[PDB]
């Protein structure tokens, strides 16, 4: 009923284990030995420098994200490195600079010729942290061999207006800066890709060619996204209005609606005679082709004759 | 999609076995395999012509979705089951014991003529056993043909056999390393002269020898029987070769799954000591005691041979903890004449310590009932119990004046139980109770008791009081051999309780009660049971006194006779005229009062009696619609209850016109259906009963809901 | 129930919910992001966040399954020590009860299976990665678990002392000496072994145990 | 007391007159284990001693114990037999 901000970063339990009595060895009296220890429950002697109890952050370590490109990304102690698609020539530096300016981050030193720069203090906003941190970073772009990569080094961190030295926070915020830059670059790339996809209109020709399963499919000669987007409208034209759908699963369902002969010649290339029950449909992904599969309410698949009626045109509805 | 018989769960587990699982890769080459496998399954059930075809649709980012289109046909039905070569018996008799049915009678609508390969194999085994148990000793199934009509809905079965001749046992010859128990083994291999050979008898004899050896620590003997047949005179001589092996010792006894119960709580029920030679009977006794405890849903045993040791084993008891408790709670008034609340906390295993702790009470404007009870089942290592109980009940009417039937009681009780056998246990204890009644409405029974106590209260005015302090010696005896602790399926439990007022108490009397519950399974799986339950009670005064009317027995309710209002069976009150202490505007006063008549008109208020006897016959059946996974968490039964309560001291000579309450002939009866569910709040019992036999004044109540174990 | 927004938006929403502390919705978002994009730039981070959320959401079996999956799929991930520490924490959490904890019940007598598993996991973490930042807490938890397991053996030996099973008592205390020689429970149990030896009239063994006790009186 | 039922507390390993007679000095540890079975109790301290204790406590009937102590040398060869038939 009552909670506090700090339950988020601590372990589910209590610090009772910190009060356990220490282990002391047993002395063997002279003239006899003690039973030989199994060694199965022997605790190695380690160093007690790290945090214990509620002062330890079990929050998952921040792994650098390869968003802009699928190349290798890795962090080591205080620096993160992220390779990019090929090397982009000399455009990687201006792209990173523009993405940096997107967040109006201040820059003090500039080495455009050498592809290096430093950033002034930046403030972070995390609901996880009771007190907000802040620190400085250095961003450079250098070639790692056959490709050009971006590297970030976290100069220092500060919370509550005091310096920090824990590796957890350093890794967390180095990954934060790298992920921010990478997410900006990837957002630019995906916006460009979406614009290109929208510009590239695709044909709506339909076909009844089957596949390895042996059934006919209302194939459409287009990529998955566009045909999936236009299928609800086409199914609405034939009266099979969509009620449930799943873009990431392909499965979709329709409901019966009575359409007369005039309505069927209006759009939908005539009646397949599917006039009973809730039907389900599936789509495919073939960057130029797309298979549409129908199933009867009983759980069976439509025969070639059943769907050939719609295959007549099945193009204006889309 | 498309499957109407095979559930998605079984299919999904079948998928994982073949490597098809969400998040994994799609092995295309296995598609055909899986498909064929499923089709094979459909053919095993008899659903020929069924098809199972897989469709792989490509989803973006190099993913796929697997849809298994099932198109099942109509299941084939066994047209005939023929046995060729049976000259001693008849086909009808032989197949009557079969699981597969050639035909189903019109009355039987619970079975069908569906086919299954495993059932056919078991059926062949049953036929072989049938022919071998009659002494043939040569029965052989030459072949078995399973045919199928060309339309694939007429499966046929045929079995070609040879009976051979009937043999008799000449004598059992047992030899080998008998480990000095030869004399006790010759008694297990005793055969009657001229008795016919019998395979099941031989198997039972082998099992008996193995069990006999195991009781002495020989956990892993080998016993094989090789009968030598002699066709010259058709006689078979058994040859039982026995090798006891090594005597095994228990090294450690471990308990798993007792996340709540203390380890000692489970260890104290063990008859098998840890550092001692093994006894299989002792291990079984420990398992049975753990089951009878009732703290665990399931109990299993595992004797694991210690690696690298020919003499030592480890016994592991694996238990599944169960919710041992009830939390009955309710509110009756809310805002009418004040506020009220109830409590019902009852724990049989409190925090896994084994203690039985129960606290319950009711606070109203007129009642302040409170009751606490704490018992330690093991106050001594051997199992000596030490219980205790405190209760305080009050009735004041929230008027703080006269004519209110004030009744304040409170008492203590200490009990001490100890076993005498593995099943029997005695109990002895001391109790103290104080009862203070005041402003009692005159009635025949209560005034008779008061006169027996030497008091002479007025029959007209309500002004009166009575204080009694009673010290009682309590005794008891429980015989418990139930199969389980919460839903028994075998065995009987008998509980006798009683008390006698030791000299020095205000009133002298004695009381005794006797419960009984016997579970008899009819099905080998213990799914159909017959429960015979009964309860008896008798009490009476010792000297010239009489048993106090607040110790009377009450019957009728969800615990004694379902279908009647609680504590409604038995004698009814008869009120004398009051002619005083009457509230004209109240209108709640009974017939016998100033506002009403001036005779001993009989009322409908149950008062109970000093003698009680109730019986009940129940048929436990599986829940018609419930997943077998939750089979043991719900129980359905059909019950027929009988009950009667009478007052042996009722004077029929006087009050002749009024009903004679001393007659035990008036037996109420009821019949109906009951359902018990082990909910998070403990056992919940719903019951619908019709009281087809009832007498005047019996308030019926067909539907009843109860919290916690009825009995 | 999870929209099909681009991957970045889903990850941002999951991170925001995790920061806000709403474990259930963050878990749903992360499951959607993991089962929609199985092998992407988010795979490792999403798996780690799922482990953390399952732990904080008391979905311990799911946390164990996720930990096993991560360990087997990424045996050499740089942040693998964190996964081992989380497995130890999960096993230690399965060895706890809140209702009994409220009443101050010493649970050392209950099933030690999960305590043993947690000890194994923490020992693996400590030996494999001595320099990890979770090594000190792992060592402290190892000490506590060793004490608890010895107390369990002490409870069994004490019960058998009450029952009069002297051979069982001797064997249990010998096992304690071989397995947990340096715990306090073994020191407490030593007099039980001496008594068991005395009852069976083996006075030489009793004298030896008494000498051991005297040499370690404290 | 004497009326509370108590089960039999069998403790140790079973010993018989023939089995005890089957072991003689000079026997190897493996031969002794074969003849009598693996002991349930040895000396965990600095001695190679085997204890065959045979306890029976039927319950309110008295406890009877036979204890056979076998002392071996470092090589594992039996050196001393000490059979105690009953408690003192």
């Amino acid at each position: 009923c009552s909670s506090d901000s700090r339950y988020k970063r601590q372990v589910s339990g209590d610090e009772a284990y910190l009060e356990a009595a220490p282990l002391a060895e047993l002395h063997a009296p002279a003239g006899m030995i003690l039973p030989v220890t199994s060694g199965d429950y022997a605790i190695p002697v380690t160093n007690g420098s790290g945090a214990v109890g509620k002062a330890l952050d079990i929050r998952p370590p921040a792994q650098p994200l390869a968003l802009v490109s699928g190349a290798r990304t890795q962090f080591t102690g205080d620096t993160a490195s992220l390779l990019v698609e090929n090397g982009r020539g000399n455009t990687l530096w201006p792209q990173v600079v523009s993405v940096l300016q997107a967040k109006n981050y201040t820059i003090t030193q500039r080495d455009d010729a050498g592809q290096t720069l430093t950033t002034d203090w930046v403030q972070w906003n995390r609901l996880d942290e009771d007190e907000q941190y802040r620190g400085r970073y250095q961003i450079s772009v250098k070639p790692q061999g056959y490709q050009q990569a971006v590297t970030v080094k976290l100069l220092n961190l500060e919370q509550a207006g005091k310096p920090v030295a824990d590796a957890a926070s350093m890794q967390r915020y180095s990954t934060e800066m790298m992920n921010v830059i990478s997410a900006g670059l990837d957002k630019s790339a995906t916006d460009a890709a979406n614009a290109a996809q929208n510009r590239a209109s695709t044909t709506m020709d339909v076909q009844s060619a089957a596949d390895d399963t042996g059934l006919p499919m209302l194939v459409v000669r287009g990529p998955f996204n566009v045909v999936w987007q236009r299928l609800p409208a086409a199914l609405e034209k034939v009266g099979m209005k969509v009620t449930d759908s799943t873009r990431s699963q392909g499965n979709m369902a329709v409901t019966y609606k009575p359409l007369s002969d005039s309505d069927w010649q209006e759009l939908g290339a005539s009646d397949p005679g599917l006039a009973s029950g809730d039907y389900k449909l599936q789509v495919g992904d073939l960057d130029n082709r797309s298979s549409l599969q129908f199933i009867d309410p009983k759980g069976h698949t439509l025969t070639q004759s059943q769907n050939d009626a719609l295959v007549a045109v099945f193009q204006a509805a889309f | 999609s498309g499957n109407k018989s095979v559930k998605d769960d079984m299919l999904k587990q079948n998928l994982e076995a073949s490597g098809v699982r969400v998040g994994e890769s799609l092995d295309r080459t296995t598609i055909a395999d899986i498909e064929k496998g499923l089709e094979d399954f459909y053919y095993s059930v008899g659903k020929y012509s069924a098809s199972v075809k897989a469709v792989v649709t490509p989803l973006p980012r190099n993913r796929v979705d697997l849809k298994l289109v099932f198109q099942e046909g109509v299941s084939a039905e066994i047209q005939q089951i023929n046995i060729v070569g049976n000259h001693a018996f008849t086909t009808d008799e032989l197949i009557s014991h079969f699981q597969l049915r050639d035909e189903v009678p019109w009355w039987n609508v619970v079975g069908d003529r569906k086919y299954q390969k495993q059932k056919l194999a078991g059926d062949l085994e049953t036929l072989r056993s049938y022919y071998l148990d009659r002494g043939y000793a040569r029965f052989n199934i030459d072949s078995t043909q399973v045919s199928l009509t060309p339309d694939k809905k007429g499966i046929y079965v045929t079995v070609n056999i040879t009976e051979g001749d009937q043999y008799k046992l000449s004598g059992v010859e047992v030899s080998g390393n008998l480990a000095g128990h030869s004399a006790e083994i010759e008694q297990l291999t005793k055969i009657e002269p001229g008795e016919l050979y019998n395979g099941t008898k031989v198997t039972k004899m082998e099992d008996d020898i193995k069990k006999l050896l195991g009781r002495y620590g020989y956990a892993y003997p080998r016993v094989q029987s090789m009968p030598e047949i002699n066709d010259a005179d058709k006689t078979v001589k058994l040859r039982v070769n026995v090798d006891a092996g090594n005597r095994f010792y228990v090294r450690k006894i471990r308990f798993e799954g007792n996340d709540t119960s203390k380890d000692a709580v489970l260890r104290r029920e063990m008859r098998q000591m840890e550092g001692a030679w093994l006894g299989s009977d002792l291990v079984d006794q420990g398992k049975e005691r753990l089951n009878r405890l009732g703290f665990f849903e399931t109990v299993d045993t595992d004797t694991q041979r210690v690696p690298g040791s020919p003499d030592q084993v480890d016994v592991v008891y694996k238990v599944k903890e169960r919710n041992t408790g009830s939390f009955n709670f309710g509110i009756g008034y809310g805002t009418e004449s004040g506020v009220s609340f109830q409590a019902g906390v009852q724990q049989d295993n409190w925090l896994g310590t084994g203690y039985a702790v129960g606290i319950n009470g009711t606070k109203n404007d007129y009642q302040t009932y409170a009751e606490l009870s704490v018992t330690n089942p093991y106050f001594t290592v051997d199992g000596v119990s030490l219980g205790g109980r405190l209760f305080y009940n009050d009735f004041q009417a929230d008027d703080a004046d006269l004519s209110d039937y004030t009744n304040k009681s409170y008492g203590t009780d200490v009990t001490l139980g100890f076993p005498i056998n593995e099943y029997n246990s005695l109990r002895a204890g001391l109790g103290y109770v104080h009862n203070s009644l005041s402003n009692m409405q005159p009635q025949v029974a209560m005034w008779r008791y008061l006169y027996s106590m030497g008091e002479h209260p007025s029959t007209s005015d309500q002004d009166n009081s009575f204080k009694t302090d009673d010290f009682t010696f309590n005794y008891g005896w429980t015989y418990n051999k139930l199969d389980r602790g919460y839903f028994p399926t075998d065995g009987s439990r008998v509980n006798l309780t009683g008390k006698v007022t030791i000299p020095g108490s205000d009133n002298e009397y004695y009381k005794v009660t006797l419960d009984t519950a016997t579970y008899v399974p009819i099905d080998d799986d213990h799914k159909w049971v017959v429960l015979g339950r009964t309860r008896w009670g008798y009490g009476d005064g010792l000297g010239g006194k009489e048993m106090p009317f607040y110790e009377n027995f009450y019957a009728g309710g969800s615990s004694t006779v379902r279908g009647f209002q609680s504590n409604t069976i038995g004698p009814k009150a008869v009120y004398f005229p009051h002619q005083a202490s009457n509230y004209d505007p109240d209108y709640d006063y009974e017939c016998a009062t100033q506002d009403g008549a001036k005779d001993l008109c009989k009322s409908d208020d149950a008062v109970g009696g000093n003698a009680m006897a109730v019986a009940s016959l129940e048929f436990i059946t599986p829940t018609p619609f419930i997943s077998d996974k939750y089979a043991n968490s719900v129980r359905t039964s059909f019950f027929w209850d009988m009950g009667t309560v009478w007052d042996t001291n009722w004077d029929s000579s006087q009050y002749s016109g009024y009903p004679d309450y001393s007659d035990p002939s008036n037996i109420r009866m009821s019949a109906g259906i009951a359902l018990q569910w082990m909910s998070p709040l403990g056992p919940l019992v719903f019951s619908y009963a019709q009281p087809f036999k009832k007498y005047d004044g019996d308030k019926a109540e067909q539907f009843q809901f109860n919290i916690g174990k009825t009995w | 129930e999870v929209p099909d927004n681009p991957p970045n938006e889903i990850y941002a929403t999951a991170q925001q919910k995790l920061q806000d502390g709403n474990w259930r919705q963050a878990i749903t978002q992360l499951e959607a992001l993991d089962n929609r994009y199985p092998f992407g730039p988010y795979s490792q981070q999403v798996q780690l966040d799922l482990i953390y959320a399952y732990y904080k959401n008391a979905d311990l079996p799911l946390a164990q399954a996720a930990i096993d999956r991560f360990i087997r799929l990424n045996p050499t991930h740089p942040n693998i020590d964190y996964v081992m520490y989380m497995r130890g924490l999960t096993n230690m959490a399965l060895d706890d009860s809140a209702l009994q904890g409220f009443f101050g019940v010493d649970r050392s007598d209950r099933d030690p299976q999960h305590a043993r598993a947690a000890f194994s996991d923490f020992s693996k973490l400590v030996r494999g990665y001595p320099n990890s930042q979770y090594t000190t807490d792992a060592t402290k938890r190892l000490v506590f678990l060793k004490d608890r397991l010895a107390k369990y053996e002490y409870s069994v030996a004490e019960y058998y002392t009450e029952r009069g099973a002297w051979v069982a008592v001797v064997n249990r205390v010998e096992g304690m000496l071989r397995d947990y020689p340096d715990t306090q429970a073994t020191r407490d149990a030593l007099p039980l072994m001496e008594n068991a030896y005395r009852q069976m009239q083996m006075n030489a063994q009793a004298e030896k145990v008494a000498k051991i006790i005297a040499a370690n009186s404290s | 007391e004497r009326v509370v039922y108590r089960p039999d507390i069998n403790q140790g390993n079973y010993l018989t007159a023939n089995d005890v007679s089957k072991i003689r000095v000079g026997m190897t540890q493996q031969q002794v284990a074969y003849a009598l079975g693996t002991p349930l109790m040895s000396d965990p301290f600095g001695t190679n001693t085997w204890f065959y204790v045979f306890r029976q406590q039927p319950g309110h009937e008295g406890v009877t114990q036979q204890t056979l102590t076998l002392t071996f040398n470092s090589s594992g060869v039996l050196t001393n037999i000490d059979n105690k038939p009953a408690l003192s």
